[PDB]
């Protein structure tokens, strides 16, 4: 057949397979890229955490935790961590603008991790609260 | 201005006395034998001690580096000691106005009400021909408004060939202030 951008549906029967696995059963990998930090969780279809890595949880202090270089580190320890739990094939959820949002995306990849799926999830309100008044810096 | 947290696969020094998670002492090793007990035993390494020239490294589990702070939470709650000292400035001028010398002169009762070190700095006045007479007096007109809160640190110097005075000031130290209201009790009461 040929190939679609468009995630296959669970109910309807497809033939897409990831180490005989099916989409929904593929682990998932929780990005929040803020502006200063960016951290990194690693869970399974029901919902289990099995890895957790943080610009923070990694030795950076301050500013050089939004930084594009943190984020790559806190994806390679935490493609080390869910790697020796049997994880290669993940679902990306990118949540957040930062630094860190492509670079974390490279560093799962640098530790023996294949992304199938990119999945954006930026909190958008359809005007609900208030943001902080803008400011003269 | 340090936390205790872990510093990460990312050692500067190559040699480290690194300690167990127990307490015990396991000895000066390479950096990267340091790494290899951190995945062996999933465990992260805190500084315990920066003072000491030796580098002293401590590896211990993630619920070890909570409890740790979570008692120097505590310990500054309990027993705060925060001694620093800010330092401020003022740069007056001899024929500074009265009206504008009682406006500074009430911003330092607040300094030293907070405990900080006020710098006094006076120079000779635009197109004004002035001695070290005059110039001096402002000081004890300043302090005087300040009779017990306040007593002078440094005394008034020529720092600049004589064209400028500069005085610090300081709280009154308990001690001190004690003996001040010793004094004053006796001038009137016993009369």
């Amino acid at each position: 057949t040929k190939f679609s951008i468009y995630p296959p549906i669970p109910g309807e029967e497809s033939s897409l397979r990831w180490a005989g696995k099916k989409f929904e059963e593929i682990p998932i990998a929780h990005i929040k890229a803020s502006h200063n930090n960016t951290q990194i969780q690693v869970v399974s279809a029901s919902n289990e955490p099995l890895a957790f890595a943080s610009c923070g949880t990694e030795g950076f202090r301050n500013a050089k935790k939004g930084t594009g270089i943190a984020a790559q580190t806190a994806g390679i320890a935490a493609a080390a961590r869910a790697k020796q739990k049997g994880v290669i094939h993940i679902r990306v959820v990118v949540k957040g603008l930062g630094p860190g949002r492509l670079s974390a995306m490279h560093g799962l990849i640098m530790g023996g991790l294949e992304v199938i799926s990119i999945t954006d999830n930026t909190p958008i309100p359809h005007n609900g609260c208030r943001p902080r008044k803008a400011r003269k810096l | 201005k340090t936390a205790f947290s872990n510093v990460g696969r990312k050692i500067s020094q190559r040699v480290i006395h690194l300690f167990d998670e127990k307490g015990n002492d396991l000895g000066n090793m390479h950096r990267a034998n340091v790494i290899r007990l951190m995945d062996e035993r999933d465990l992260r390494l805190v500084q315990r001690n920066t003072s000491t020239e030796p580098a002293e490294y401590q590896l211990m589990t993630g619920l070890q580096i909570l409890q740790e702070r979570q008692r120097l939470r505590e310990m500054e709650k309990a027993n705060p000691k925060t001694g620093p000292t800010l330092r401020k400035e003022l740069i007056l001028s001899s024929n500074i106005g009265q009206h504008d010398l009682d406006t500074k002169t009430k911003q330092i009762q607040q300094w030293i009400k907070k405990k900080h070190l006020v710098q006094i700095t006076i120079k000779k006045g635009k197109n004004v021909d002035v001695s070290e007479n005059e110039m001096e007096e402002i000081f004890h007109q300043i302090l005087q408004t300040m009779p017990g809160i306040a007593t002078f640190s440094s005394r008034p110097q020529a720092v600049q060939g004589g064209k400028a005075l500069m005085c610090v000031l300081r709280a009154l130290s308990k001690n001190e202030e004690k003996a001040y209201k010793e004094t004053q009790e006796t001038q009137e009461r016993d009369t």
